[PDB]
């Protein structure tokens, strides 16, 4: 899921599904 | 930052863990 | 292609290795 | 040495390098 082409919502799912517990940020600009 | 890197261009696991805290 | 993805982006080993035979 | 912009020769030097025995192909169009 994560080799692709990931915008928006699609990005912020992959962030969390690999962060896991150490969370993130999600700093679009 | 990340959508260059992501979206703009193909992510990778590498430069998504740049992200996490 | 790769220099979309390594030059114009930031390259990663995942992207390098598409391009090993 | 792979998670940077890299161009012309030194992408090529990547691909040499991370290859190895396998060899490569570069086509930059």
């Amino acid at each position: 899921f994560v080799n692709q082409h990931l915008c928006a919502s699609h990005l912020v799912e992959a962030l969390y599904l690999v962060c896991g517990e150490r969370g993130f940020f999600y700093t679009p600009k | 930052g990340i959508v260059e890197q992501c979206c703009t261009s193909i992510c990778s696991l590498y430069q998504l863990e740049n992200y996490c805290n």
